């Protein structure tokens, strides 16, 4: 029982236990679709339409056994959990191109909850849904994952790997004949970028406590989940729930104490 | 690391009294007695500086027998502070 | 004499653009080889292909390549432009003595982007667009290839390529003199390019639902400035750029951020923010409609 330090989890553990489950789902009931092998259907359908995305309800789990862990697991570590359940599909997926496409889950029947702001602070990297109607999307903006460097003295082009946010640039040339300090330069157009998107959402609660006035929230969606949205639409989004420092103005790298609240977006209904 | 060349015949052969200016930087060979020697003191060769802001190692310099060498620019941190030789990382040569 | 390291691809695209440029027939001569003369007659700077042409020869692989990766390509077909111009044309190289810069412009493409669909993914590639021109501003020259001075030594630097920012030279030339980063500008000796800013909006029949219309900065280079007027439906044909922007900071989520690796440097700090928006360069400007 290897358990990934700060967490609860088994990797190999929720795997085979995901795989079991995947591969035998059970539920005024029928007898033509409510008893019959469920998710095998939904997998093949897709790989035959030519599909990417996997769309995974949730209580689903709270019923069977065996991944009752699996959804206090998944509404706690979303970051580890949904790791483990793709390495599922396309394991899965073989079982029955498909050696270099990727798959992807989306929770979207999170429950319980009161609001954003009943939120408090131990909620942090958390799981949760949202209702409301939208208002204003910034266009999109690109985000840099791959670096492209050349060497000024010798012309040779080197790339670099985004990690958590930060960029490496060498300092010596890598050429064993070229070995020169400092000639590394960065040229922004042949550099590898990706989408993001930013919303603007009035929360539409049930519960609203004496005297709240409505308030707006953030929302980061990315990828394949841009213009997705449009003002005026009331929508249901499941996410995380997030905190970021701010710097105090542009000219300093000085930071602020009270942090930024926002939600990253998995799925959209 | 490097391989020197001594000239060993060579024409004219000069008295020490009869060198003049028009001799000046010129190929010569001259006869005498030695009177008088020292001991054997290291030359800078190879010399590496450090910079005090960046702690930083900048790499080999050549010395070329004439005037001592200084540097003026850090490229790590981008300066022209005091900058001191490294005697641990240099290498010298012999000197009498 | 270090060797320079060569892009093998790039070498093989120059040849079949060279190749396309001096094999082209249509129902007959040689059409681009006639325009290259109608440039001496009238002394003119600007080359214009049709993109149709370019996708016929060799079937599915010059046009598709060029296309996909211009940003890297351009440089290599003006040098093949450079080429033939030398052979059947080398009185034009030089301006009526400097040597006189030339522009290549694509159009008519098969498809036309909206402005509400431009994504990340086609960054430094060839794009055509519309929109509707609501602001324009007056010529300026801009800076393109700068004459510098050192200042240890007094040494003369000519034709340092700017690309969009304000380079400097890394290495002073003399083998003695170690300069790196202490230079001066003589403005008497630089050569200029002519610079306009268009500023475009969506058409009014391509607005979704409920939403307001989106704007985007277009730069103009050379002999297309000032075709556009205001209150005009137009077509630009150019390539998706970046360029910095610092009002980002204070928008949620993980900004990129530089840092120089301490892994390797002999001991015994320069962070930069990677900040950009979409703007557009344009090479063809059209009035539609
Ligand atoms: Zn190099
Ligand atoms: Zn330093
Ligand atoms: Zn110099």
């Amino acid at each position: 029982l290897r358990i990934i330090w700060g967490t609860n989890v088994s990797i190999q553990e929720c795997t085979t236990n995901f795989r079991n489950f995947l591969m035998s789902f059970k539920y005024f009931i029928n007898n033509t679709t409510d008893e019959e092998l469920y998710y095998i259907k939904q997998l093949n359908e897709m790989r035959e339409l030519g599909t990417s995305n996997l769309n995974l309800d949730a209580r689903n789990l709270l019923a069977y056994k065996q991944t009752e862990d699996l959804y206090h697991q998944l509404l706690n570590y979303p970051q580890e959990v949904i790791s483990i359940m793709d390495q599922t599909i396309k394991d899965c997926m073989v079982s029955l191109e498909i050696e270099t496409k990727f798959y992807k889950v989306r929770p979207y029947n999170v429950g319980s909850c009161k609001g954003m702001r009943e939120l408090n602070p131990n909620d942090i990297d958390k799981l949760i849904n949202l209702k409301g109607l939208v208002l204003r999307s910034t266009p999109v903006i690109p985000d840099m994952k791959v670096a492209f460097f050349k060497c000024n003295v010798c012309d040779h082009t080197m790339a670099v790997e985004i990690d958590r946010g930060v960029i490496q640039e060498p300092a010596r040339c890598e050429r064993i004949d070229c070995n020169e300090p400092n000639s590394m330069s960065l040229i922004h157009n042949r550099c590898s970028f990706a989408d993001k998107q930013v919303i603007k959402l009035q929360e539409t609660p049930d519960f609203v406590p004496d005297g709240q006035t409505p308030h707006s929230i953030s929302l980061c969606v990315y990828d394949e989940l841009v213009d997705s949205c449009r003002a005026g639409d009331r929508i249901e989004v499941t996410g995380t729930f997030r905190s970021i420092p701010i710097r105090a103005n542009s000219r300093q790298r000085v930071l602020k104490s009270l942090y930024k609240t926002y939600v990253d977006v998995v799925h959209v209904k | 690391s490097e391989i020197h060349v001594r000239i060993s015949d060579f024409p004219t052969i000069y008295s020490l009294r009869e060198l003049r200016e028009s001799n000046l930087s010129s190929l010569v060979r001259v006869t005498g007695v030695v009177t008088r020697r020292t001991g054997v003191f290291p030359q800078l060769k190879y010399v590496k500086f450090n910079c005090l802001k960046c702690g930083s190692i900048l790499g080999p310099f050549f010395q070329d027998s004439n005037e001592e060498i200084r540097i003026s620019f850090c490229t790590n941190c981008k300066s022209k502070g005091p900058f001191r030789v490294n005697g641990e990382k240099t290498v010298y040569r012999n000197y009498q | 004499h270090v060797k320079k390291v060569d892009d093998v691809t790039g070498e093989k695209v120059r040849e079949a653009f060279e190749q396309f440029l001096e094999d082209f027939s249509v129902q007959v001569e040689k059409v681009y080889r006639a325009q290259i003369e109608f440039m001496k007659i009238y002394d003119l700077n600007t080359i214009y292909i049709d993109y149709q042409h370019l996708s016929m020869r060799e079937n599915g692989a010059l046009a598709m390549a060029i296309s996909e990766q211009y940003y890297r390509f351009l440089p290599f077909l003006q040098k093949g432009l450079r080429r033939v111009v030398r052979k059947y044309a080398p009185e034009l190289l030089n301006t009526s003595q400097t040597e006189r810069v030339f522009q290549i412009s694509f159009f008519n493409l098969p498809t036309v982007h909206r402005i509400r669909d431009i994504r990340s993914e086609k960054i430094g590639s060839l794009l055509s667009i519309s929109g509707t021109v609501t602001r324009t501003s007056e010529v300026r020259p801009e800076l393109y290839k700068a004459s510098f001075t050192c200042d240890m030594c007094r040494a003369i630097v000519d034709n340092v390529e700017q690309s969009f920012k304000y380079t400097e030279p890394t290495f002073c030339p003399n083998p003695s003199c170690e300069n790196r980063a202490f230079w001066t500008l003589n403005v008497t000796r630089s050569r200029f390019l002519d610079w306009q800013k268009v500023r475009i909006q969506e058409n009014a029949n391509e607005i979704p639902t409920g939403s307001m219309p989106r704007t985007l900065d277009v730069i103009l280079r050379g002999d297309s400035v000032e075709r556009a007027k205001p209150g005009d439906r137009c077509k630009f044909t150019g390539v998706e750029i970046v360029v910095p922007d610092v009002t980002q900071l204070g928008l949620p989520g993980v900004k990129p951020s530089s840092t120089l690796d301490t892994r390797g440097i002999s001991k015994t700090l320069g962070v930069r923010d990677l900040t950009y928006k979409i703007s557009f360069l344009a090479c063809h400007v059209i009035s539609i409609g």
